RNA sequence: UCUGCGCAUGGCUCAUUACAUCAGACGUAAUCUGCCGCAAAAAUCUUGCGGUCUCCGCAACAUUGGAUAACUUGGCGAAACGCCAAGCUAAUACAUGAACCAACCGGAUGUUCUCUGUUCCGGCGGCAGGGCAACCUGCUGCCAUGGGACGUCCAGCGAAUGAAUGAAAGUAAAACCAAUGCCUUCACCGGCAGUAACACUCAGAAGUGUUGAUUCAAUUCAUUCCGUGCGAAAGCCGGGUUUUUUUAUCCGGCGUCUUUUGACGAACAACUGCCCUAUCAGCCAGCGAUGGCCGUGUAGUGGACUGCCAUGGCGUUGACGGGAGCGGGGGA
RNA sequence: CCAGAGGGCGCCCGUGAUUUUUUACUGUGACUAAAAAAGUGUGACCAAAGCAGUCAUUCGACUUGAAUUAGAAAGCAUGGGAU
């Protein structure tokens, strides 16, 4: 697959490095509407190479952002929904809603797996500011040190899933 | 004894000769310890970790290319899984329904 | 422990004569066999020309103008064998060892980007100590922490500038690949087949462009490059095509005539 | 001097090889070491290799191993019992691969005992787990029959294992 | 485990030296020998492994298939001349040389002695392959692959 | 003159010598290997000062110790590439010794306390009663498939022994038993959509060595090694910066220990071939002849060798013995 | 980032053969020191010889030449299938 830059060029000269840097690799940037580029290379050596470089690129006079395939990524880990996860939590119980309690909020969650010192728990957007208390620290319960932290995924659909995933059963049979 | 030098109570051992100036003969020490010397034997300290450190480093990037193959294998057998599975389930109980 | 060598029983690829002298010299033990190098004195004195003398020799190696693998030597005796860059900075020549066609050492000069490549075939493969995997060469190069994909008697091509291994290259396949020793030196051609005999040599057909198929042991194979097009070295005079008695004479006789 | 050759020898077809060559060093026998009882005493010699072999005489202690659960403790080599080679040398109490020996067995016994949070290790080992009765009757005595399994001779160090149902029943028998 | 009596008459005893046979087990009870604690080898040039070795009890040192012997370059053939003296055949190569004077071939054979694997036992006549070991005695340099 | 390296190569000569030696082809998974090449290296409780008990507290280009030649002095002997005593003094000779620097990887664990299993089939400790002293009964406390926190000990390379590892390729029904994960509810209810590994700090920091073939490479665990293994030469010489040179400001070139494997060689073994002679036809085993079994020895395989057991091995396709002869490339 | 269909090569292993199958010989090919011999080029003045040299015309060119064949058995690979 081939990446997108964004935050650079508009462009001007963005267009003019695009065809200056082809070829020995450094694939060709095409500009487009707003402030990004599209990137083709296919191969997806494009993707590995794009970890170490920050080289093959100049700017005018903004950010570099060299992002995955799609538009947007960040923004969505970051905000719209939380969601959030705790660890240092270890197996040797607690029990349930102490966890909860510890937090504040308001419920849902569960812990997993054995692995090992982390618990999963899905609380609104406002927990934003519960979190940035905790990882900021706190740093005790129990015997340990501990952190809190984001990235998004579920919920959006994961009640979804597993509603269909009982219904797959019954169909299957 | 220590924090003195050593270097001018050498003995001075005056040789004297006709129709040629007189000399002093005074012998090296081999076992002085100078700056040179010194200098040295810090810079084997330093290196003598150096490299064994950037052994290991080398052997980190390499088990992640294994890793990263291994990565690569594990996902493409889940995958194709995955997709066949739920795909071919469907395809079936979709086929009873025109049936 | 043999200490002296006589010009007959030396290689006369190192063109040496039947008269003039009776010894000639025996290398210093090193990355390359006795038959296959070719001496320092040698090469500087007898076809380069900056030495008329072996004492000449002495003069310029011991004090050191001359490098080998991108490394000064002070080495009087010192093998060259094969894919060898040897680079004299004081005329600013890089030369690039090799089997020219007809069974002669190639002398052949490059790009100065080329020499710090190299390509070294791989024997053996085998774990050592802290499960740190090596592949040791035909060159007796240790290369630390090779690809995981990595097998007897493939290639690596090998950076002489700071040391380490890009990229292999196999022996599978159809790919362009060279001869080393067996008298079907130098020439070039694409894998055929691989014969496997298992407890004996494993023959291979090659066949070279313009056709004119043959058969070499495996062991004599040394790859190239993926493809012709795709070569990372230079080739000889000749491209690594033989030609016929006939020709050979008639070319001969030809360019005679200006 | 002493030499290892065949040509010394009588061929095949009964005639006898002629000579033309003085012997070799390459070509060496040396004087067996006698490994006995008693203080240790070790006297090297130096080897072809550059590098030295050392020839045990007296070896009194021994580094015995116990099978099956891949341990093993010193302990002290006390007598010979046994010897497939000769009576003779089983008499002078020699000491040389694959004799049965006897050993003072007490390491053994201590930490088969070890075999709050340790106590229930032990119940778990326990389980799962058996012994040759033959072994224990021994075992408990304070003695055991054990073979030496490493060449004391160009070592001088003796290693042995301990003898284990289907073997142990022979070499009981032959006693 | 327990003795099998029939194959020892030693003072030595005689224990498979590759892998421990003599742990007591309940799983070398109730079978013939399948069950028993074995070493077996492949020879890879297309010398397949018998039953008898696998499965087998026998033991011996100077065999590939039950020991760490090894088949190295050369393999030839010939017949059986005597099976007298024990693990130990007589083999009989005979082949032609030639004389360029008379143009003519003389037959010439090369009497040979070999190890032979306690679990072949071929026939006078019959016919043996034949690989290259290390030496195992004084005149014995070989061991039966294969028999026909 | 001490030290290091070489002198075993070249050169010269054919006496022995016929399953020898050599030539072509082949193996050493049966072994050694200085110099040379590419490389590897995290064990180490030390040094100095002050007080002070042989004990502590600090400080950290590590600041180490002791002799011996030339020489000097007395000399000896007929001579001797023969030698003696005393006094000297060097090291990349010899003997010692490196904390901090220090990563990563585990196991044994502890009469350390913190969560814990809302029960009893088992164990352990204490107390009371009876006792044939073997044992039984009652009561109380702790632990039972678990993880944290803290303390302690072993951990490197090379070598020895035992044990494990060094994959696999003989279809797809669906619980029956315990542990346990995920999904799911509120629950220790229900249920199997998801799945490398993953009850920690790494959500990929080896789940996978090369070979036709390995008891080999390598990894793990348990005990070891005792000098006969392992110094950063406690080493030397330069280039500068930078004036104060004479300074922990930096860099370069040499030299050495141990480990590792290519090369140069060393040492074994075998496939095929070799002049005349039968007025040389039987040869070989007490004291090894042929083989098996266990050891011993060697760098290593092996009747190479000891002990035990077996009775074989070779021969008119010329064994054995004798005569002539270094073998081959090659000469006429 | 194709469900299904037979598949088609490559790689490794397992299983199956009523009796798999070999060799001499021959063709081709591998693998094989130099000196010596046969041989190609070349005016060392010729010649036994040697592997040299030759040319413009200068502050080098020839991509300078130094080919190639044979070399008993025995061993190696692969065609052929009469004797």
């Amino acid at each position: 697959n081939g990446l997108y830059v964004k935050n650079w060029g508009q462009g001007s000269v963005d267009d003019a490095r695009a065809l200056f840097g082809t070829a020995g690799k450094v694939v060709g940037v095409r500009v487009r509407r707003r402030r990004y580029a599209i990137i083709f290379f296919e191969n997806a050596a494009a993707v590995k190479k794009a970890i170490d470089l920050f080289n093959g690129k100049e700017f005018m006079g903004n950010v570099l952002s060299v992002v995955p395939a799609k538009t947007t990524p960040k923004p969505d880990p970051h905000a719209n929904s939380s969601v959030v996860f705790v660890s240092p939590i270890f197996r040797a119980s607690t029990t349930k809603k102490q966890i909860l309690e510890l937090f504040s909020g308001m419920k849902v969650l569960r812990l997993r797996t054995y692995r090992n010192n982390y618990a999963y728990v899905y609380l609104d957007t406002p927990a934003a500011a519960q979190r940035a208390v905790k990882e900021k620290n706190g740093a005790e319960f129990r015997g340990k040190q501990l952190r809190v932290a984001l990235s998004t995924r579920s919920l959006a659909k994961d009640r979804a899933r597993a509603e269909r995933a009982r219904l797959l059963m019954a169909a299957q049979k | 004894s220590r924090g003195d030098d050593v270097r001018k109570y050498v003995i001075r051992r005056k040789v004297v000769k006709e129709g040629k100036k007189d000399r002093f003969k005074a012998p090296k020490i081999q076992r002085l310890i100078t700056t040179a010397v010194k200098a040295r034997r810090a810079k084997k300290a330093k290196v003598a970790i150096e490299k064994v450190r950037k052994s290991a480093e080398e052997r980190r990037a390499y088990l992640h290319l294994i890793g990263t193959r291994r990565r690569a294998a594990r996902q493409r057998n889940s995958a194709r899984r995955h997709a066949h599975k739920v795909a071919a389930q469907k395809q079936a109980l979709a086929l009873f329904k025109g049936k | 422990t043999k200490k002296h060598l006589k010009r007959l029983y030396a290689p006369k690829d190192w063109m040496l004569s039947k008269l003039t002298g009776v010894f000639a010299p025996r290398p210093r033990a090193g990355p390359h066999k006795l038959r296959e190098c070719m001496t320092l004195m040698i090469i500087i004195r007898n076809r380069l020309k900056y030495a008329l003398n072996a004492a000449e020799a002495q003069m310029i190696l011991r004090q050191g103008l001359v490098c080998v693998d991108g490394k000064p030597r002070k080495d009087t005796k010192y093998p060259v064998g094969f894919m060898d860059v040897v680079e004299i900075p004081r005329t600013g020549d890089r030369f690039r060892i090799l089997y020219d066609v007809k069974g002669r050492f190639a002398l052949v000069k490059v790009g100065e980007a080329e020499g710090n490549i190299k390509l070294l075939k791989v024997e053996n493969v085998y774990t050592s100590t802290g499960r740190i995997p090596v592949a040791m060469t035909h060159d007796g190069h240790r290369i630390r922490y090779p690809d995981p994909r990595t097998h007897r008697g493939d290639t690596l091509v090998y950076n002489l500038k700071e040391k380490k291994v890009v990229d292999l290259i196999k022996s599978s396949n159809g790919k362009v690949v060279m001869v080393t020793g067996g008298a079907n030196r130098g020439r070039i051609g694409e894998i055929m087949s691989i014969e496997r005999h298992p407890g004996a040599f494993d023959i291979a057909r090659l066949k070279d462009a313009a056709g004119h198929e043959f058969a070499t042991r495996a062991s004599n194979i040394f790859v190239i490059g993926k493809d012709m097009q795709s070569v990372p070295v230079t080739l000889p005079k000749q491209q690594g095509l033989r030609i016929n008695v006939i020709q050979e004479r008639e070319e001969k006789l030809i360019a005679a005539e200006a | 001097g002493i030499v290892r050759s065949r040509l010394h020898k009588r061929k095949i077809t009964g005639g006898k090889t002629k000579i033309h060559r003085k012997r070799m060093k390459a070509e060496l026998g040396r004087l067996p070491a006698h490994t006995k009882l008693g203080a240790r005493r070790v006297s090297p010699v130096r080897a072809r290799g550059g590098n030295f072999k050392l020839r045990g005489l007296r070896l009194d202690t021994g580094n015995f191993a116990w099978s099956t659960e891949a341990i093993a403790q010193r302990a002290r080599i006390l007598d010979v019992v046994y010897n497939a080679t000769s009576n003779e040398l089983v008499r002078t109490k020699t000491l040389v691969k694959n004799c049965i020996v006897v050993v003072d067995a007490a390491p053994f016994k201590l930490w088969y005992a070890k075999h709050d949070e340790l106590k229930r290790k032990w119940m778990l080992r326990r389980e799962n787990h058996k012994i040759e009765k033959a072994v224990a009757d021994q075992l408990k005595e304070g003695r055991l029959l054990a073979r030496i399994t490493s060449r004391p001779g160009q070592t001088a160090r003796a290693d042995g294992a301990l003898l284990e149902g289907a073997e142990l029943q022979f070499y009981l028998k032959k006693l | 485990h327990s003795v099998d009596l029939t194959l020892q008459h030693e003072k030595a005893y005689q224990r498979q030296t590759a892998v421990n046979e003599n742990s007591h087990n309940p799983n070398k009870k109730h079978v013939n020998m399948s069950g028993h604690i074995r070493y077996s080898k492949k020879i890879g040039l297309g010398f397949k492994t018998p039953k008898s070795a696998i499965n087998g009890k026998y033991i011996d040192r100077k065999c590939p298939f039950t020991s760490d012997v090894s088949i190295r370059g050369r393999i030839l053939r010939g017949v059986v001349h005597s099976t007298k003296m024990k693990r130990s055949i007589v083999i009989r190569r005979d082949y032609l040389h030639f004389i360029r004077k008379y143009q003519r071939y003389q037959k010439r054979h090369r009497s040979l002695t070999v190890h032979c694997s306690p679990c072949f036992d071929p026939k006078p006549g019959d016919e043996v392959i034949v690989g290259q070991c290390r030496p195992l005695s004084k005149t014995i340099r070989y061991n039966v692959l294969e028999v026909v």
